[PDB]
């Protein structure tokens, strides 16, 4: 059973890269150079404080 | 016959082998069939059974009898039973369910197949005699009149028919040796005949009679099959720890 | 004395504090690798047969343990540093049962390219063979084999997954090369992969460059642990 | 040109195969004919160089 | 030792055979032990098991290593496992629990016995490698440094000690053939090595060192035993339907 999918194509606009201006309140898709391909962030402790950038 | 196929033919299936028959058999049993209980009283070693190998039906010989040699009493096959040892020179071969072991015992079943035409007449009589080779009147009991009184099956050549002869184990040991123990004097410890439980007799009950035509077959083949219901082996040795001597044929 | 056996331990200290393999770093470190490593080089016009139609350009034998390394001066990635992780990982095991993922890059062409997979073809080669110098009746596209036709105008990297189709219990890796059995030709490799060009039109003067990268799959497994064969240090490749 | 049977043509469309095979023997005889045949299945053999009834 | 008799010695009993040991073993298992389930998917014929014959412990070889030939890495025995075929000329013999059948499979157990004096020192390392004969780096993995990473048992000569190496069935078939199928080209259907599951390695971990005395023994014998936990046979043929070729030795 190889059913046909005659579902209308969707008009899509191609662009080279994601926003260069956006710095917060959004997601930035990228090719993470890691072995784990999920949402990955550096491990921390009390030895390594939060960013002090208020 | 009466179908696009032939008639429906009966079947007999054992381990790894199937035999086909088309007509009604002619059967009989050598003696009262039983369950061996004094055999465990002869060997301290655990017995072994090989159902997949011993229950198999095997074809060992096929003899041809023609009209010119078919006379009342003509012995078609006269061999010591059970002895089915076949090798390139006259020399038990490990090529089949056969074991090079010291002692063994089992019940046997003999099936005789003959395939004649609708236009021939004759009779074969397959009999068996427990340790007949050891009787002082052996050569005297080969005549069909004597075979009729022994356990036996009859084959009609005027009908295509099969036959089975059940031969339960009977012996004086009660474990017969597969090979020889040759170191003994004639006065004490005489040489022991390996696997000699009896003599299988097939003979001509009624001379094979054919049509007088030239293009008609004057020879008929008699094929035989043998099987073992339950086999036990209690002598474990090297295949060449003891050796097999040339079978001493005993004909009259 | 099992492979891991400590008869009398003299441990002066406590154990080191447990990390998870992903805590002071953020990835879980175990022996599974879908990291893609190279497999071949480039092709020119003078390599292909006189009638290059439905004739493959490359005959790629499929081995989990990679191909037989061959050092060249044109290709230093094989010479100064040995083959990638995958063939050194498979060197400590005996059997595999999974399929392989192949990523293939064709750069000197803007014309359509095909890739076909031959599972039952005996893998008796340890090196890829190109064009004219390919054995006849090979590098001929077959009809009823798993394949994928791709245009280089749309995308010039082909990603396919080669299945495991062997009539056996396992798949043998680290197979010897030259003189047989029935386990070295039908039970070792996943088969052969044929790469050809849809057209018979001549190859551009500059030639074409085919780089084949591959990785392991999920249904793949390194079943029996064997001893590690003696290795060679890449750091001593200058003296 | 080979007149292949259904099992053979299909099998030529697939790489590997397995299962029992059913060989039907049809005889052009009448009630008068009589015989017995011993058809065997020898595993691991592909010729009759060492093949005999016994 | 300390009794009118010697010390109490441990015993290991299988079918029709008993092995005696006096000290603590050194053991290991080749791979994860299991129960074969895809073997019934390879043969339509019923499998056969012969516990009384296959469970037996057999002695096949005894090698002597002297001080003069005892060097680090010295291979005392390097043979393809499992191959225990012994005959008068270089030619599987039916003299023991060995069958001339097409296919078979089983798990193996190897016991190494060494009997040294209270005054010698040395180390033997008995290892096994699944289908090592088919690896492109076979001859390269014979060095004891490589044997340490394979499933293996260690023998100390400074203590009298036995060792057992459990080797569960692992293969690509999953039924290995006992005899050859020789009709094939080198390109397709290459000749199949009968019963080649791997290579059994024993070697010198530490050179055999004896006393400097003249009347002291300078040679020590290393005897080996092999056994099968559960064996299955699914290829029934004539003992001479296929034949046994001369074992192709493969040494480095």
């Amino acid at each position: 059973d190889n059913p046909p999918d005659p579902t209308p194509a969707k008009f899509f606009v191609p662009i080279p890269s994601h926003s260069w201006a956006h710095g917060t309140n959004t997601s930035e898709p990228t090719n993470t150079l890691r072995l784990d391909g999920g949402v990955v962030g550096v491990g921390r402790s009390d030895d390594i404080g939060t960013s002090d950038t208020a | 016959m009466d179908r696009p196929e032939g008639s429906e033919e009966r079947t007999v299936q054992t381990s790894n082998v199937v035999l086909g028959e088309t007509n009604i058999e002619s059967q009989d049993i050598a003696s009262k069939e039983y369950s061996p209980t004094w055999d465990r009283l002869a060997s301290s070693e655990v017995s072994d059974e090989y159902p997949m190998l011993t229950d198999r039906w095997l074809f060992w010989k096929s003899v041809k009898w023609e009209v010119n040699d078919s006379a009342f009493g003509k012995m078609l096959v006269q061999e010591k039973f059970p002895q089915s040892w076949v090798q390139m020179d006259v020399n038990i071969p490990n090529f089949i369910p056969f074991n090079i072991h010291q002692y063994m015992r089992a019940d046997f079943e003999v099936k005789i197949y003959v395939n004649p035409n609708d236009f021939v007449s004759g009779w074969l009589i397959m009999a068996f005699l427990y340790q007949g080779s050891e009787m002082f009147d052996y050569k005297l009991r080969r005549n069909p009149a004597a075979l009729m009184q022994m356990p036996h099956v009859l084959v009609n050549v005027g009908a295509a028919n099969e036959a089975t002869l059940k031969i339960p184990y009977r012996y004086v040991r009660p474990f017969m040796r597969c090979k020889d123990i040759l170191r003994g004097d004639n006065l004490i410890t005489g040489v022991t005949e390996p696997l000699n439980m009896g003599v299988l007799f097939v003979e001509v009950l009624i001379p094979f009679r054919t049509s007088a035509a030239s293009s008609a077959p004057k020879s008929l083949d008699v094929s035989l099959f043998v099987k073992m219901t339950n086999a036990k082996f209690t002598g474990m040795v090297d295949g060449s720890i003891a050796l097999l001597s040339k079978p001493i044929a005993l004909p009259e | 004395t099992p492979n891991v056996m400590q008869p009398t331990p003299l441990l002066p200290t406590t154990n080191d504090g447990r990390v998870t393999f992903g805590e002071a770093f953020n990835d879980l470190k175990d022996l599974a690798r879908r990291y893609q490593l190279y497999w071949e080089g480039t092709i020119l016009e003078g390599n292909l047969r006189a009638i290059r139609r439905n004739s493959a350009l490359v005959q790629l034998p499929l081995y989990p343990h990679g191909l037989r390394i061959q050092p060249d001066v044109n290709n230093p990635i094989w010479n100064i540093m040995r083959d990638g992780h995958i063939p050194v990982i498979s060197s400590g095991f005996r059997y595999f049962r999974g399929g392989l993922r192949l990523r293939i890059v064709v750069e000197g062409l803007n014309s359509c390219v095909w890739v076909q997979h031959h599972p039952d073809r005996p893998s008796i080669f340890s090196r890829p063979i190109i064009g004219r110098y390919i054995a006849a009746k090979d590098a001929y596209r077959n009809h009823a084999y798993a394949a994928y036709v791709q245009n280089m105008s749309v995308n010039r990297t082909i990603e396919v997954e080669v299945p495991f189709y062997q009539p056996g219990l396992y798949g043998m890796l680290n197979a010897s090369d030259n003189n047989t059995s029935f386990d070295r030709l039908r039970f070792t490799g996943l088969g052969d992969l044929l790469i050809g060009i849809e057209g018979e039109q001549p190859i551009p003067k500059e030639g074409i460059e085919i780089s084949v990268y591959y990785s392991i799959a999920d249904d793949f497994s390194f079943n029996i642990f064997c001893g590690f064969p003696p290795m060679v240090y890449c750091d001593e490749t200058y003296s | 040109q080979y007149y292949l049977p259904p099992i053979s043509v299909v099998s030529s469309l697939y790489a590997y195969t397995r299962g029992s095979i059913k060989y039907k023997f049809l005889f052009g005889n009448n009630p008068r004919h009589n015989a017995r045949l011993l058809v065997a299945y020898i595993p691991g053999i592909s010729s009759d160089n060492r093949l005999t009834l016994e």
